[PDB]
RNA sequence: GAAACUGCGAAUGGCUCAUUAAAUCAGUUAUCGUUUAUUUGAUAGUUCCUUUACUACAUGGAUAUCUGUGGUAAUUCUAGAG
RNA sequence: UUCAUAAUAACUUUUCGAAUCGCAUGGCCUUGUGCUGGCGAUGGUUCAUUCAAAUUUCUGCCCUAUCAACUUUCGAUGGUAGGAUAGUGGCCUACCAUGGUUUCAACGGGUAACGGGGAAUAAGGGUUCGAUUCCGGAGAGGGAGCCUGAGAAACGGCUACCA
């Protein structure tokens, strides 16, 4: 499903829809208030690292 | 309900507006003040009704906005303040100043006061009390606190005041035989010497009062307000000047005096 | 809620008034504190007329107080010692208004010793003087001192802990004094 | 000057008569028994804490509207960053 | 009056005592940009007043004895203390006393009863009506509970349960 990617100095942002499951799996079970990596998210992603904070069901 | 009222019905206005059974399913609500709603005169009232200076309430609001009108040396936008009793309404285009007093009838009048005179504005006792710092101050029945009084500024009795500055000139003591000018319902607008102070203990302090043409009357001290010492009142009054006629005396003098 | 109706109260011969109106704001009387001895806590509420009418809430200290002397200080209060309207009060150790307690009494005595400075239990040239001056004014009724010795004086609260926030109080001294401790031999 | 926060107002008016029979309500008092924004009158050298080198000619970081990043089948639903 | 108010003693999760804003640009030179000062706004303290607010005094209601006793275990009546409340109080709590009302209708029931102002009728005395233009009181489908707020037990606020 959808992802909600924000860079704060810059102040781009973008949507990067996601139709395969292994790529969004990684999120499963974790807690609005922590870090996740580039690399596992996806192959475009490569030496990122996001910081989960927000959601919606 | 649920707290204090905002609108005032106009078949409530109390009597003495002369409001008009028609016309408006509201009166003016006379706004929090010196003066108890019923006791007041809101200036609509005044400026529209009696006077007729405005020929509607709109007119009224602007003639505050312009601002002319100064109601006890302060300007005041309000279209409905309580002016009440003694209200020294000066409106400087024009040179139009009206102290408020109450017609012999009972109803409030237009007095067409000098510049002049209308400047003190005279005004009972309510409180000596004292406050913080150890400071004594007395209060007006008709509106104000005033610091630092006379120590024999008892109560009941009158106060000459600055009125423009805010002081006092001068004070009239309560007591036999002292012109007294009366605010209570059936003797409203009536004036008198004083006999008699029946003292009553709770029960209302009562007042016997013979006016010029000596037909006795009693009222409750709370509705009285010393205006002098008898011969010479302080105030100005009008035409009638609180003798108060009977019926059949009035039907006489209006259908005597027809002056084509 | 708990509200203070004369609605309610079936009527002065006994006709259960019935319930005229849904019980209003103005009627409302709010939980008891009953304010403990143990962490120093208070909530403040919005009263009628806004007013901030702070409730303690398990507090500790209160500035009780002398008559002979004319005295009070930053004094701590140490347990609920009786409460002649309920003794439930007593065990939960809940303060109140009017109860009897014990004060940590060493701030009686390190203010003493300068007043007086006599001591209770058993320099400087000219403030001798001061010293000789002062001192054999009061002798104190013995309760008083032989509590002065146990560091625990009886008090008996006088602020509305749960109105005031402050559980401000007054030493018991003389005849209250002496009754009191009637009590305390009573209920002990 | 849109937007927004702050302020104030929305407890007024309007409708209705179900309850309710010493209750309501009318006059009568009282509040030395109380709250009262508004109202118009009043008004705070003492915050210092030993007194030979100290923020005061001005202390702090947030949060909204915004910038976008969005969800939903819906809604005067609003989550994240700057 | 234990009032106003003033003192001695302190406290206190030490309230308040303007790190606020728009128009006006004056007065002395120690010639700095110095020190100074007008007309207003809001705010802010308790005292006042007003709008009010809660209680509360007295007296006053329609029918029913085919309601003569009722209230008091589960506050009834009083007291002492607290608790609460803005505050008075059986308003609440403890302990105590046994009161309280009643044929001068207590209590109960009924009301196709909201109260009053008033309305119709209309010699006098009255009867019946008053949902309804004003004044009170209630209610916002029921019954609860509460946020904010000076003021709400708000419902063109919210929480819930029932319908
Ligand atoms: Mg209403
Ligand atoms: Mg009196
Ligand atoms: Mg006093
Ligand atoms: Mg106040
Ligand atoms: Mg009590
Ligand atoms: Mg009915
Ligand atoms: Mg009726
Ligand atoms: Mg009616
Ligand atoms: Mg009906
Ligand atoms: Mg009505
Ligand atoms: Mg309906
Ligand atoms: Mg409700
Ligand atoms: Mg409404
Ligand atoms: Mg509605």
């Amino acid at each position: 499903m959808k992802l909600n990617i924000s860079y704060p100095i810059n102040g781009t942002q973008k949507c990067i829809e996601i139709d395969d499951e292994h790529r969004v799996r990684v999120f499963y079970d974790k807690r609005i208030g922590q870090e996740v990596d580039g690399e596992s998210v996806g192959d475009e992603f490569k030496g990122y690292v996001f910081k989960i904070a927000g959601g919606n069901d | 309900a649920r707290g204090p009222k905002k609108h005032l019905k106009r078949l409530a206005a109390p009597h003495h507006w002369m409001l008009d059974k028609l016309s408006g399913c509201y009166a003016p609500r006379p706004s929090a003040g010196p003066h108890k709603l019923r006791e007041s005169l809101p200036l609509i009232v005044f400026l529209r009704n009696r006077l007729k200076y405005a020929l509607n309430g709109r007119e009224v609001k602007a003639i505050l906005m312009q601002r002319h009108v100064k109601v006890d040396g302060k300007v005041r936008t309000d279209t409905t303040f309580p002016a009440g009793f003694m209200d020294v309404i000066t409106l400087e285009a024009t040179n139009e100043n009206f102290r408020l007093v109450y017609d012999v009838k009972g109803r409030f009048a237009v007095h067409r006061i000098t510049d002049e005179e209308a400047s003190y504005k005279l005004a009972k006792v309510k409180k000596v009390q004292l406050g913080k710092k150890g400071i004594p101050y007395v209060v007006t029945h008709d509106g104000r606190t005033i610091r630092y009084p006379d120590p024999n500024i008892k109560v009941n009795d009158t106060v000459k005041v600055d009125l423009a500055t805010g002081t006092i000139t001068d004070f009239i003591k309560f007591d036999t035989g002292k012109l007294v000018y009366v605010t209570g319902g059936r003797n409203l607008g009536r004036v008198g010497t004083i006999v008699h102070r029946e003292r009553h203990e709770g029960g209302f302090d009562l007042v016997h009062i013979k006016d010029s043409l000596e037909n006795t009357f009693v009222t409750r001290l709370n509705n009285v307000f010393v205006i002098g010492e008898p011969g010479r009142p302080w105030i100005s009054l009008p035409k009638g000047k609180g003798i108060k006629l009977t019926i059949s005396e009035e039907r006489d003098r209006r259908r005597a005096q027809h002056g084509l | 809620g708990i509200s203070r109706d004369s609605r309610h109260k079936r009527a002065a011969t006994g006709a259960k008034r019935a319930q005229f109106r849904k019980k209003r704001k103005f009627e409302l009387g709010r939980q008891a504190a009953n304010t403990k001895i143990g962490t120093k806590r208070i909530h403040p509420v919005r009263t009628r007329g806004g007013n901030q009418k702070f409730r303690a809430l398990r507090i500790e200290t209160g500035n009780f107080s002398w008559a002979s002397e004319g005295v009070a200080r930053k004094t701590r209060i140490t347990g609920v010692v009786y409460h002649p309207s309920n003794n439930e009060l007593v065990r939960t150790n809940t303060l109140t208004k009017a109860a009897i307690v014990q004060i940590d009494a060493t701030p009686f005595r390190q203010w003493y010793e300068s007043h007086y400075g006599q001591s209770l239990g058993k320099t400087s040239k000219n403030t001798e003087r001061k010293w000789a001056a002062r001192a054999a004014e009061a002798k104190i009724e013995h309760a008083v001192d032989s509590q002065f010795g146990a560091g625990r004086l009886y008090a008996a609260i006088s602020s509305r802990p749960g109105q005031s926030g402050r559980c401000d109080g007054y030493i018991l001294e003389g005849e209250e004094l002496a009754f009191y401790l009637r009590r305390l031999t009573a209920k002990k």
